[PDB]
RNA sequence: CUCUAACUAUAAAAAUCUCUCUUCUC
RNA sequence: AGCGCCGUGGCGCAGUGGAAGCGCGCAGGGCUCAUAACCCUGAUGUCCUCGGAUCGAAACCGAGCGGCGCUACCA
């Protein structure tokens, strides 16, 4: 089509060969530390290539990380800090789930109970954690709805808010993402939640990474390698 | 892994003008922008199954060559505050990235969703055709 | 013998314009030959026929006559081509328009010296013509710098100088006009001597009229005096005039009274 | 005269609801008159899964399944057939079309 | 070039179209019968004939 | 005396209308 | 008076350079139960007048006519 009429208000050149690929390491919690590939045009001084790729991120499947079948909803976005030449080392920079599990797993005739948590962890990292979960239809049930009274949706959300905030103000991000790998977390809640409500199908979702101190070289490099 | 050089296709299927966009498996670097209405000319087509199956083969081919082999795909609709719905040339497109050559791993629907904010367009009886 | 390309190659590129002649309308629409390129036909099926609705068959398509076009595909095998006239659009029209009334123009004056040389014309076209539309963008303007710079010429091989001479001669024949520059010049004294003053500025202006090129400051009214020249270069009348605005400045400004300019020179 | 005793809202005595917005002509509706259809689909038309399958990497995708609840104005629900005009006698029945494939 | 590819159809997934000319037909590709699509035909045919075909990959939708 | 799975792809435009009303009883 | 234009098929526009153009008109038939809208098809012109260049002028231009917008009534 030549639509355009040219509102202007041929220099060819085969702009894939001055662009290179490079590798990506994940960090030690993950066992698939090597996660795909990416490409950077060449390095030219005043404005580096290794400028360029400094503070890119990526979504990466967790099952690629984890190479498990179970992990099938969860994606990782990770961003990169650190420069090797031919090889780059990135850093965790949230958890989120998939869409599709999360809008399949919201249903009719169940009440959602979320929860916003704003954290410090060990070393200086400012974070927030949502928390996703669903009641649940007793082994019993022909009261044919599953809808919980306003005030134990309270109840339990203050329960959701102390156990994240307590797990997660304790420990530095590895500990906490290797702590969120298996979700301990959430076997924790739902174990201190079923004395309200029985509360199924709770999970942890779209982990978000705030602030972070100064550049932390040390940990980085203790995670990769 | 035996070196699957993964992409990521970034379908985006509305009511008009499908777009197929591989970009690197970061997101950033444009690999093979060609578009629906690319290759298509009466821009009625630009919607239509066979205008996504020819960008497909287009972006198959350029792919291929650049480097890319195994492709991530996302389906993106309209989205936002505009009709929520999977835009028709998205399914040809996907097919037709599955049958040539480039390998296909976790797609999912990207589109976006607000919280039902920022009035839609039409007024308060709307399109009223 | 008329024939052979206006443009570079025989076939039309992807994604450009060009005007057609319709002759014939048979069920899916017009097949029809290209006036801007070559003489090859190249269909428009009904769908990319009217932008409006498709009531009138016949009176939008007027066979016999021409009319814009834009190519969509080319078949560079067999000499098919696949072409549009709704998709067009208003601002476009009229550049396509134009380009088609140049390329016209200037394929008779080569036609003239084809048929007195018994020259085909194709061998024109890639001596004279093709490098002249490179060098200049077109071949009309070409032309029109040969009226005025002999040395557009230079670097062209002709199939022979008999042609450069009789070419010369038509092209001066044929595509003679010299753009005139006119302005207005305000005359605001309230001074003691004004019509010897005006007279000797008329005296200093015509007394510059060169043989090629005669400035004549003509009365229309008393204050606004309007000056008329014909410039052949477009280039020399702006200068001529500001150097008779100089003069009537210089004579005004110590006789007492006060001029001004209302319209410098221009085409 | 009184055709519907429920007045098509389902409202019965809760004053006002929000309104939505048709998602084919924008009929702003209350929510309640706002006649809703669950958009429960897999990604992938059934006419590719294989084509899929086959041409994938991780045998035994999960294949996953788009998720919506669109809402209807009555007038473009009535268009597109997705609600049709039902007799005075079977208006009665709220009962959906039972299991279209059984 | 003519990548024409041989498709015997194996059902009449009945009829469609403006006026109701064409028709359905699930074809199944000669070569490689393991696969199967859905087209459109103008022309009467029963199961068992042969279509050529030029694009391979185009399931058309119904003609409306 | 016994069980919850299938899901599609519709909107070009179309204004107006002169008489004439005639009935039920074994 | 000079300038900026114009000179029509019934009216309006148009290219000016290959030589009767389109809409609006009107006549006729077509759709319509029928009218209007809409289809299609016609019979009419010194593209103002004299010239000069041109293979060719209605067209490029001049030497003149008529109708105009200004400049301005320009002892
Ligand atoms: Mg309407
Ligand atoms: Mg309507
Ligand atoms: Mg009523
Ligand atoms: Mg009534
Ligand atoms: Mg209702
Ligand atoms: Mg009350
Ligand atoms: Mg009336
Ligand atoms: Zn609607």
């Amino acid at each position: 089509a030549v639509g355009k009429n040219k509102r202007l208000s041929k220099r060819v050149v085969d702009p894939f060969t001055r662009k290179e690929w490079y590798d990506i390491k994940a960090p030690s919690t993950f066992e698939n530390r090597n996660v795909g590939k990416t490409l950077v045009n060449k390095s030219v001084g005043l404005k580096n290539a290794s400028d360029s790729l400094k503070g890119r991120v990526v979504e990466v499947c967790l099952a690629d990380l984890q190479g498990s079948e179970d992990h099938s909803f969860r994606k990782v976005k990770l961003r990169v800090d650190e420069v090797q030449g031919k090889n780059l080392l990135t850093n965790f920079h949230g958890m989120d789930f998939t869409t599709d599990k999360l809008r399949s797993m919201v249903r009719k005739w169940q009440t959602l109970i979320e929860a916003n948590v704003t954290v410090k962890t060990s070393d200086d990292y400012v974070l927030r954690i949502f928390a996703i979960a669903f009641t649940r239809k007793q082994a019993n049930q022909v009261k044919r709805t599953s809808y919980a009274q306003s005030s134990h949706i309270r109840q339990i959300r203050k329960v959701i808010s102390e156990i994240l905030t307590r797990e997660v103000q304790n420990s530095t991000l590895a500990q906490l993402t290797s702590k969120l790998i298996p979700e301990v977390i959430n076997k924790e809640i739902e174990n201190a939640t079923k004395d309200i409500f029985p509360l199924q199908n709770v999970h942890i979702r779209k982990v978000k990474l705030l602030k972070q101190p100064k550049f932390d070289l040390g940990s980085l490099l203790s995670l990769h390698g | 892994d035996n070196s699957q050089v993964f992409g990521v296709a970034r379908i985006f299927a509305s009511f008009n003008d499908t777009f197929v966009h591989v970009t690197d498996l970061s997101g950033r670097e444009t690999i093979a922008r060609v578009t629906g209405g690319m290759k298509v000319k009466a821009d009625r087509d630009e919607s239509s199954p066979y205008a996504a199956m020819l960008a497909a083969q287009d972006v198959a081919a350029k792919c291929k060559e650049v480097g890319i082999t195994a492709v991530h795909i996302k389906i993106r609709a309209t989205g936002g505050t505009r009709s929520k719905t999977p835009g028709p040339g998205g399914q040809a497109a996907l097919r037709a990235l599955a049958r040539s050559g480039l390998r296909i791993g976790r797609i999912e629907d990207v589109t976006p969703v607000p919280s039902d904010s920022t009035r839609k367009k039409g007024g308060r009886r709307g399109r009223r055709l | 013998t008329s024939h052979c390309r206006f443009y570079e190659n025989k076939y039309p590129e992807i994604d450009d314009i060009v005007m057609v002649n319709v002759q014939q309308i048979a069920e899916m629409g017009a097949y029809v030959k290209l006036l801007e390129y070559d003489n090859i036909e190249g269909m428009i099926l009904l769908s990319e026929l009217s932008r409006r609705r498709i009531r009138s068959i016949q009176k939008l398509i007027r066979v016999g006559k021409n009319d814009v076009a834009v190519v969509l595909r080319v078949d560079k095998e067999k000499g098919y081509i696949d072409l549009s006239k709704r998709r067009v659009s208003s601002e476009d029209i009229i550049k396509c328009e134009e380009k088609y009334q140049k390329s016209k123009t200037v394929h008779s004056i080569l036609r003239y010296c084809a048929e007195k040389f018994q020259i085909p014309l194709e061998e024109l076209y890639k001596t004279i013509a093709w490098p002249l539309s490179r060098k200049f963008g077109h071949a009309y303007e070409a032309f029109k710098l040969s009226i005025i710079d002999e040395t557009v010429w230079e670097g062209i091989e002709p199939p022979s100088k008999d042609v450069l001479d009789e070419l010369k001669n038509y092209i001066s024949k044929r595509l003679t006009p010299a753009v005139k520059i006119r302005a207005d010049v305000e005359v605001s004294c309230f001074s003691y001597e004004g019509i010897d003053a005006i007279k000797d500025a008329l005296k200093s202006a015509e007394d510059m009229s060169t043989e090629q090129m005669q400035v004549k400051v003509k009365l229309v009214a008393a204050p606004l005096y309007v000056l008329t020249t014909q410039a052949l270069d477009k280039q020399k009348g702006i200068e001529q005039l500001e150097s008779a605005i100089e003069k009537i400045t210089e004579v005004i400004t110590k006789y007492g009274g006060v001029c001004n300019i209302t319209m410098p020179p221009k085409a | 005269p009184k055709k519907r005793a429920s007045n098509g809202r389902n409202k019965k005595g809760r004053g006002h609801v929000k309104p939505v917005r048709c998602v084919n002509c924008s009929r702003s509706v209350p929510k309640d008159k706002a006649i809703k259809r669950m958009a429960i689909r897999n990604i992938v038309e059934a006419a590719a899964i294989r084509d899929l399958s086959e041409a994938s990497v991780y045998a035994e995708y999960a294949l996953p399944k788009t998720y919506n609840k669109l809402h209807y104005c009555i007038s473009c629900a009535i268009h597109a057939r997705i609600v049709r005009v039902r007799s005075r006698t079977d208006r009665r029945i709220r009962a959906p079309p039972q299991r279209p494939r059984f | 070039k003519t990548p024409v590819t041989l498709a015997k159809v194996i059902k009449v997934l009945g009829r469609t179209g403006s006026r109701g000319g064409v028709t359905q037909v699930r074809v199944e590709f000669l070569e490689d019968t393991t696969r199967t699509i859905v087209r459109n035909v103008k022309g009467p045919v029963r199961e068992g004939d042969i279509l050529v075909l030029m694009e391979s990959e185009r399931e058309a939708r119904r003609l409306r």
